[PDB]
RNA sequence: AUUGGAUAUGCCAUAUAAAGCGCUUUCGAAGAGUCGAGUUGUUUGCAGCUCUAAAUGGGUGGUCAUCUAA
RNA sequence: AUUUGACCUCAAAUCAGGUAGGACUACGCGCUGAACUCAAUAAGCGCAGGAAAAGAAAAUAACCAUGAUUCCCUCAGUAACGGUGAAGCGGGAAAAGCUCAAAUUUGAAAUCUGGCAACAUUUCUUUUGUUGUCCGAGUUGUAAUUUCAA
């Protein structure tokens, strides 16, 4: 509204669409690096605590599985990031 | 530990000689580069205009000069700054345009003005940028006639409403999401 | 390029293959000396991305230091003192065990002509880079002294500036 | 003795300009010149003006 | 007697090349015992140790904004 | 049997050519560190230069947005902490940007140190190179192209 106070506070000008900055991209999953990550995955295996999570999930005790995963990593977002990845591996193995 | 300033006139003289030596060394070109017009990033100083570090890639491309040759002819380039409004865009664009219009480029190898150069270059003279490109301030509004709908418009009554809307924005934000 | 595969494998340090290799290698370095020459780096991908080229002038030394200050910084300082004609370029962790951490330090011979004629490494020949590992100008050195960019990272206070006119 | 004794002293610009203006006005008065000690007994005119 | 940089002038070079700019019918690789968490120590920052990551992910500031570490 | 040749590892040489030490320390970067906030001080230890360090945002901000580092005025004795004590913004001094790893040159290692022989060039018979030839390094990756601004 061209106003100093409000949810759209500030001046009103003609807004310009900024060109895409390449450093914003990092974190993207290229097909080639995804393929290489697949190869190392099938050639290296999984860490010992991953194997315990497989056993925990195959036993269907998900609460303890996420609790110990958070204890191993340190953050809930990392624990969730693990869980979806190893369950995703689970149906692939099945 | 004390820091005394008995070398203040000495420092001032040394800086002036360094400027003088710089001018003598690179006399054909101005001793200060072109700088873009840039607005300070705060509510206390957003009403002013000062000299930024350098132009952006979008401004350089819109003006028609490439980012590679821009450094060579003396146009500093900032790769971090971005233009979020056309008002700043054509503002810096017209700064470059007037710079280029007043700019003369000596041909290299002194054989012919290959594409972008100057045919006659005997009129060389060292002049500061500020004279040709005097950075200005925000345009001060001149007198305008009385607006009738603005006259009916109260003023801070609105600022009270959008304020109350802002403070209790989460209050109704909850209200809709919980009832929906 | 295989270095992508080498890098991605180095990520998973708890893998069965990595665990077996680390134990065998760490055992081998044990009856090797505390500091010993390594003719070829054990992690070529890490060495290349840290600045090591397979040309005459680059030197790889392996050092073991006991655990229990920064071990990486201490490793660089000891190797730099042990090879006094070399500038410490960088270093990287290779192996660890219960008590010994193993590091490989990349060094450059400033007197070699293959280094002095290379414009991409010529900066290290300048005398301002003598004993960077001791002055704290390496990667781990900078991180240990807290050099960084941001609000997170003395003499301006302990002085009272008295101007001419006041 | 220390070097950061207050050697220099700040004077208001208007006070400095006041003093200089009074000094010029004083220089334009014959009697003040005699008290100053200048031997201007046979000076043709005060203030003294000479061509370019 | 040296030089530092330019101007005029002469001789070699070899361009079958290299580079900048507008489009994409395209893909865009980006740093690991590192980040991070718990604990002890030093004046958020750093270090020791247990444990140990991710790829629109990670860091920082109050879903958004800004950066792209090792 | 065993002889012959490779590669890997490790030695020895008064082998050919180089390099490190020690001194100065006012300023600079680290480690360490008391006592009477003292003080991240003094002492001790390591390491450089003509400056050192820092430096081209894993930065500020919440703005119409700023835009590498360093220094000065201001912020400000404010925020913050329990006497200590900033920083953003703003005004100046000075300004300059970049380089790798991560992708096949695969129709060609195109790369490089050293030995030998000439040609040179010099602050200089004292310096620094060029070409040719040989050996070696190197495919466990040297060259060219790319560094996210892309």
């Amino acid at each position: 509204p061209g106003l100093v106070v409000g949810l759209n506070k500030g001046k009103t000008l003609t807004k310009r669409q900024l060109p895409e900055r390449p450093s914003r991209r990092k974190g993207h999953l290229s097909k080639r690096t995804a393929f290489v990550r697949s190869i190392v995955r099938e050639v290296a295996g999984f860490a010992p605590y991953e194997r315990r999570v497989m056993e925990l999930i195959r036993n269907s005790q998900d609460k303890r599985a996420r609790k110990l995963a958070k204890k191993r990593l340190g953050t809930l977002k990392r624990a969730k990031g693990k869980i979806e990845e190893l369950t995703s591996v689970i149906q692939s193995s099945r | 530990y004390v820091k005394t300033w008995f070398n203040q006139p000495g420092r001032k003289l040394r800086r002036r000689q360094a400027r003088q030596t710089k001018a003598a060394k690179i006399a054909p070109r101005p001793v200060e580069a072109i700088r873009p017009a840039v607005k300070p990033p705060t509510i206390r100083y957003n009403m002013k205009v000062r000299a930024g570090r350098g132009f952006t890639l979008e401004e350089l491309k819109a003006a028609g000069v490439s980012r590679r040759v821009a450094s060579t002819i003396g146009i500093p380039v900032d790769h971090r700054r971005r233009n979020r409004s056309e008002e700043s865009l054509q503002r810096n664009v017209e700064r470059i345009k007037v710079y280029l219009a007043h700019l003369i480029v000596f041909p290299r190898k002194a054989g012919q003005p290959k594409k972008g150069d100057a045919t006659d270059v005997s009129g060389a003279e060292q002049t500061d940028v500020a004279a040709v490109l005097p950075i200005t301030q925000e345009a001060v509004e001149e007198a305008k006639p009385i607006t009738e709908e603005a006259k009916n418009f109260n003023a801070f009554s609105t600022l009270s409403n959008e304020r109350a809307y802002a403070r209790y924005a989460g209050a109704r934000a909850a209200f809709q999401k919980k009832r929906a | 390029g295989a270095y992508k595969y080498l890098e991605e494998l180095a990520k998973k340090k708890q893998s069965d293959v990595n665990l077996f290799l680390s134990r065998v290698r760490a055992w081998e370095y044990r009856q090797m000396n505390v500091i010993h020459r390594a003719s070829r780096p054990s992690r070529p991908d890490k060495a290349r991305r840290l600045g090591y080229k397979a040309k005459q002038g680059y030197v790889i030394y392996r050092i073991r230091v006991r655990r229990g200050r920064s071990a990486r910084c201490t490793a660089e300082e000891r190797v730099g003192r042990y090879c006094s004609n070399l500038r410490v370029l960088n270093s990287y962790w290779v192996n660890q065990d219960a008590t010994y951490k193993f590091f490989e330090v990349i060094l450059v011979d400033p007197s070699h002509k293959a280094i002095r004629r290379d414009p991409r490494i010529n900066w290290i020949v300048n005398p301002v880079h003598k004993h960077r590992e001791s002055r704290g100008l390496t990667s781990i050195g900078k991180k240990s002294r807290g050099i960084g960019k941001g609000h997170r990272f003395w003499l301006r206070h302990n002085t009272l500036s008295l101007r001419r006119y006041r | 003795t220390k070097t950061w004794r207050k050697w220099h002293v700040k004077v208001n610009q208007n006070e400095k300009r006041y003093a200089i203006a009074s000094a010029v006005a004083a220089s334009g008065v014959p009697s003040l010149l005699l008290a100053r000690g200048h031997r201007i007994e046979e000076i043709p005119e005060v203030p003294l003006v000479v061509d370019d």
